[PDB]
């Protein structure tokens, strides 16, 4: 059994969004086909099932009247739409399947998921500010969106003392992250941060003097 | 609903995790792992069985509304956070986390002011780096000209190096162009398990 | 004494040869004389288990059914996604008649006579039949057409109530009838009902329904979404497929007039029978008439219930073997 889903999403609030999930290595229209999401600083929760065969749904009242279940048989591919999107809609959204045998909700096939950041920020490539320099250097990759986005220094040839963080959500509605090396203050030689942003194209070398 | 306990757990290898998870409707309860990034895998199913690649270290047990999970002797594959199941509702998830455990280092505290560019474009981030320290716990207090910072900064840890099981954390403090060239003494503040008395690195505009 | 055991069963009907409609032919083929004299014993001081939700008879019965629109609604074309085969389309007169079904030898049929037995569990009123009573093959969704009673107050049957994925049938205990019209001199079509009496079976149902879900407040809601197979009332009809739109059926203002339903004809369908869709020859012409008896309902509970009120329930076309069900639930056959 395999399922693989649709890749990674991103809409403005009160856009819709369609997610697939293709099924192989069992009969498609023979199970339930569930859709559970997780949103950040959120549990898994479950949005609804489709009975392929009829396609016939049961929504999860909260999401009534704002979900559309759906299958292509002729593909064996379900079909999970979410219109009015609104920011905390941003999440994981997945699809499963019942455990072969059966009860129908052990949950033991999962897709990769599929990532939806909603947000009314628009696409946008970062802003790379210099960390000036026992010593400590680096940069500051700010204001972009969305994640998520790489750090490399000296073009990989510099690893060692390296400490690339997690990226913060700011109020402004983009991301923000810092990568910084330490050495010794007897080495300052070359030092050039390559920061890849692959949502906007974006790529710059900043040289830390 | 499913009310599943602790919220959080930071443990050592080795050791055991016990999960505890409430409902208040009989039927079958299920357990999940979700590593970082990855889809969450069935665990455990009618409370109590195991799947198909689930080895001996995973167990279950049951008692009324209260469901245990245990994972013995933990291995790296292990860590994630977990989630009990009935029919379509979920727990909120135990965030189980690793923290090898390690003699107390204290931060190496570095602070950078605003690039000259960043002004340029009207805003100033001041960064302040703490390096290479144990435990994770640690508290960052910004400070402008001896003024408090509370709610004007943001944070970020990396995990722990696996290495030399420190953790390193980055603090960023954010202020309007014309709001950073109204003050002075602009002063980074750290309390640690290692330090003796709060830290303070800090510089002058000037 | 005796064992649980599945096992090969043969059909019993009152088919007459000289009789020409599809199912009655297939009867004369198929199956044997009804039993002129039937004998059933219920015997004291045993208990037996029964479950109608895994009772292989339904398997049974359902290859029968497939069987019978395999010869008889031969459609036109068949599009079964991986090739689409023209045929003979012939004019369809169908009328499904009662089909009994019987044990070879070396089995028998227990028969459960607890006047309020729910479809699970034991039973301690028992009985033995060498057949089951009439049952009519009637293919439908949403509504459960020309099917039992409930002998003494409406029944709820279901494999989970809790499980929203486990299907509801509601047994009703006073049928109620749809007169289903196509005027002559064309797709169109609609089906009328009491509401009086209709409305008044609602509030027993829901009162009954509560009765299992601690009175919490029930509401009714059309489907959530699928095939028009599923979210109208769905039927063969002297050989043609009905639709109807039960949106009215569930209007909650009124808990009387007739309220009647709008309802279509169709030539392009999914059949229900397996994959794909099949072509039939245009609806032919003279006025078309079905009157039905209402006697179940499927339905389907809406998840992710939160808040204690509201339970949504959807009629629901589930899965056709429920029909099947919904008749076959108190039998199974056990081996001597
Ligand atoms: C139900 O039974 C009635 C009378 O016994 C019959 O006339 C009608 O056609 C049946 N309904 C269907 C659609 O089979």
């Amino acid at each position: 059994v395999q399922l693989v889903q649709s890749g990674a999403e991103v809409k403005k609030p009160g856009a819709s969004v369609k997610v697939s999930c293709k099924a192989s290595g069992y009969t498609f229209t023979g199970y339930y086909m569930h859709w559970v999401r997780q949103a950040p600083g959120q549990g898994l929760e479950w949005m609804g099932w489709i009975n392929p065969n009829s396609g016939g749904t049961n929504y999860a009242q909260k999401f009534q009247g704002r979900v559309t279940m759906t299958r292509d048989t002729s593909i064996s591919t379900a079909y999970m739409e979410l219109s009015r999107l609104r920011s905390d809609d941003t999440a994981v959204y997945y699809c499963a399947r019942g455990k072969y045998c059966y009860y129908n909700w052990d949950f033991q096939h999962w897709g990769q998921g599929t990532l939806v950041t909603v947000s009314s920020a628009s696409t946008k490539g970062p802003s790379v500010f210099p960390l000036a320099p026992t010593a400590a250097l680096g940069c500051l990759v700010k204001d972009y969106f969305p994640e998520p986005v790489t750090v490399s220094w000296n073009s990989g040839a510099l690893t060692s003392g390296v400490h690339t963080f997690p990226a913060v959500l700011q109020s402004s509605g983009l991301y923000s992250l810092s990568s910084v090396v330490t050495v010794p203050s007897s080495s300052l030689q070359t030092y050039i941060c390559n920061v890849n942003h692959k949502p906007s194209n974006t790529k710059v070398d900043k040289r830390v003097e | 609903v499913l009310t599943q306990s602790p919220a959080t757990l930071s443990l050592s290898p080795g050791e055991t995790a016990i999960i505890s998870c409430r409902t208040s409707q009989s039927g079958s309860l299920a357990w999940y792992q979700q590593r970082p990034g990855q889809a969450p895998r069935l665990v455990i199913y009618s409370g109590s069985t195991r799947a198909a690649g689930i080895p001996d270290r995973f167990s279950g047990s049951r008692w009324g509304a209260d469901y245990n999970l245990s994972i013995s002797n933990l291995e790296s594959g292990d860590f994630g956070v977990y989630y009990c199941q009935q029919y379509e509702f979920f727990g909120q998830g135990t965030k189980v986390q690793v923290d090898i455990k390690r003699t107390v280092a204290a931060p190496s505290v570095f602070i950078f002011p605003p690039s000259d560019e960043q002004l340029k474009s009207g805003t100033a981030s001041v960064v302040c780096l703490l390096n290479n320290f144990y435990p994770r716990e640690a508290k960052v207090q910004w400070k402008v000209d001896n003024a408090l910072q509370s709610g004007n900064s943001q944070e970020s840890v990396t995990e722990q190096d696996s290495k030399d099981s420190t953790y390193s954390l980055s603090s960023t403090l954010t202020l309007s162009k014309a709001d950073y060239e109204k003050h002075k003494v602009y002063a980074c503040e750290v309390t640690h398990q290692g330090l003796s008395s709060p830290v303070t690195k800090s510089f002058n505009r000037g | 004494v005796w064992k649980d055991a599945d096992t090969t069963l043969f059909c019993a009907s009152d088919a007459k040869a000289h009789e020409t409609e599809c199912h009655n032919v297939w009867a004369t083929h198929a199956c044997v004389p009804t039993d002129p004299n039937p004998q059933e014993i219920h015997l004291e001081n045993v208990t037996e288990n029964f479950n109608m939700w895994k009772n292989n008879m339904v398997e049974q019965m359902q290859e029968d059914v497939i069987s019978l629109w395999d010869q008889c609604l031969q459609p036109c074309v068949k599009l079964t996604g991986g090739s689409v085969i023209k045929q003979a389309c012939p004019k369809i007169s169908f009328d499904p008649i009662p089909i009994h079904y019987c044990t070879p030898a070396g089995y028998v049929i227990l028969k459960c006579n607890d006047k309020n037995f729910n479809g699970t569990g034991p039973c301690k009123n028992v009985s033995s039949v060498q057949c089951t009573h009439g049952i009519k093959p009637v293919v439908s969704t949403q509504l459960l057409l020309n099917g039992s009673l409930a002998e003494e107050e409406i029944i709820i049957r279901s494999e989970n109530l809790t499980n929203n994925a486990k299907t509801i049938i509601v047994h009703l205990n006073k049928s109620v009838e749809i007169n289903c019209t196509r005027p002559s001199n064309i797709r169109k079509a609609y089906c009328e009902i009491n509401g009086t009496k209709w409305n008044k079976v609602l509030k027993q149902v829901t009162e009954k329904l509560k009765e299992h879900f601690n009175n919490k407040t029930i509401i009714f809601q059309p489907p959530s979404g699928g095939d028009l197979e599923i979210t109208m009332h769905h039927f063969n009809c002297r050989g043609e497929f009905f639709y109807c739109n039960t949106t009215q059926l569930f209007n909650n203002t009124c808990i009387n007039g007739t309220i009647t339903l709008p309802c279509k004809i169709k030539q392009i369908i999914n059949m229900w029978q397996g994959t794909g869709q099949a072509m039939y020859a245009p609806p032919i012409d003279g006025k078309i008439n079905c009157v039905s008896n209402i006697t179940g309902i499927l339905l389907t509970r809406d998840g992710g219930a939160n808040n204690t009120s509201n339970e949504t329930f959807r009629p629901g076309g589930g899965n056709i073997k429920d029909n099947w069900r919904s008749e076959l639930y108190k039998y199974k056959v056990v081996q001597i």
